[PDB]
């Protein structure tokens, strides 16, 4: 499959 | 000229999505709100009134509180929103703040195209992904069944002659894949392929 980027997003 | 939104809804059906999805949108999806389940959405880059220009799959995994989005092309948010005019901060703030206690969610996102350059099968790959999405929820950008057929090349050679054969092989295993999981795909096969053709950007 694809190679992923994995991002923390706080609000 | 490419998937309309009809086609896909039948294909994802055909998947094995169907009690999870939420539809197919323009830009302004609203986001996971409703409760804290499996969910799935197929969404355009562009308003329903330019017509619609690209195709992105959006999932979410309430064990990890991870919201997946899968451009084929494995775009960054910057260059989405640079070539697209697309961006999907108030819809990751809407979904955080009705389904996460924290007030945080995990957004997981491809860096590797699995698409031509050329191609207007966008629509047909995210599909593929929401079938990959709705079996492994928590291991679906690679790693499972149904991702592991196809192969990801870094978005940055999108452009480049040494990948094409990569991304064509890529195209085939899509619709070999599809025609094997989806009746609509196998009945309307001849229209779609032609319609998604890996070349069919320079043949408008
Ligand atoms: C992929 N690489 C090639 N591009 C496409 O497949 C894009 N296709 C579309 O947008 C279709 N449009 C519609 O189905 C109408 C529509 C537009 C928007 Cl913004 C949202 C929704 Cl839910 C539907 C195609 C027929 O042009």
């Amino acid at each position: 499959g694809v190679k992923s980027l994995k991002r923390r997003r706080c609000y | 000229s490419g998937s309309s939104e009809q086609e896909l809804a039948a294909i994802v059906r055909d998947l094995g999505c169907g009690p999870y999805f939420l539809g197919t949108h323009d830009k302004r999806f609203p986001g996971f709100l409703a409760g804290n389940k499996l969910a799935c959405a197929i969404v355009n880059t562009a308003g329903r009134e330019t017509g619609g220009v690209h195709w992105l799959a959006f999932g979410w995994n309430p064990r990890s509180r991870t919201c997946y989005m899968f451009d084929p092309f494995g775009f960054s948010d910057r260059r989405l929103k640079q070539i697209y005019s697309f961006e999907y901060e108030a819809m990751l703030r809407r979904s955080a703040l009705a389904l996460s206690p924290d007030r945080c969610l995990s957004l997981e996102q491809s860096t590797q195209t699995v698409q031509g350059p050329d191609s207007a099968a966008c629509g047909l790959f995210c599909c593929m992904f929401l079938h990959a999405f709705v079996h492994w929820p928590d291991r679906p950008m690679d790693g499972n069944p149904t991702m592991n057929l196809l192969t990801g090349v870094p978005n940055g050679m999108l452009q480049s002659p040494q990948v094409l054969p990569t991304l064509r092989r890529n195209q085939e295993k899509l619709y070999r894949f599809l025609a094997h999981h989806s009746p609509y795909f196998r009945s309307h096969r001849a229209a779609i392929e032609h319609a998604t053709a890996f070349d069919k950007m320079k043949q408008l």
